[PDB]
C-alpha cells in the first residue's frame, strides 16, 4: 500500500 | 531512465544497508527505489495514509531534516537525496 515515485511496495 | 552514477554519503549508505545494499556505487534509480523499500520495511508511513511518511524517530529524518513529509513532494525528496550522495565524474 506504500506508494513512492515510480514505485509500488504493497 | 534515472541513470546518474552516484556514490551516498555516509548517512544515506547506512539507511541503503538497512535493505541489504551494501555497494558504494548506485544509479539514481537504485538509490530511489531502495529508499521506498526502506520506508516499507521500517514501517514509517501512515497505514491510514500512505503518502504520509513519519521520519522523526528514525534515521531517515536525519537525512531529510524534517520530522515528517508527504510522497507527493518529489522536489523536496529528490532535492535531499541529491545532497546525500556524489554525483560520479565519469557517467555510463
Amino acid at each position: 500500500p506504500f506508494e513512492w515515485l515510480d514505485w509500488e511496495f504493497x | 531512465e534515472q541513470e546518474t552514477l552516484v556514490r551516498p554519503k555516509p548517512l544515506l549508505l547506512k539507511l541503503l544497508k538497512s535493505v541489504g545494499a551494501q555497494k558504494d556505487t548506485y544509479t539514481m534509480k537504485e538509490v530511489l527505489f531502495y529508499l521506498g523499500q526502506y520506508i516499507m520495511t521500517k514501517r514509517l508511513y501512515d497505514e491510514k495514509q500512505q503518502h504520509i511518511v513519519y521520519c522523526s524517530n528514525d534515521l531517515l529524518g536525519d537525512l531529510f531534516g524534517v520530522p515528517s513529509f508527504s510522497v507527493k513532494e518529489h522536489r523536496k525528496i529528490y532535492t535531499m537525496i541529491y545532497r546525500n550522495l556524489v554525483v560520479v565524474n565519469q557517467q555510463e
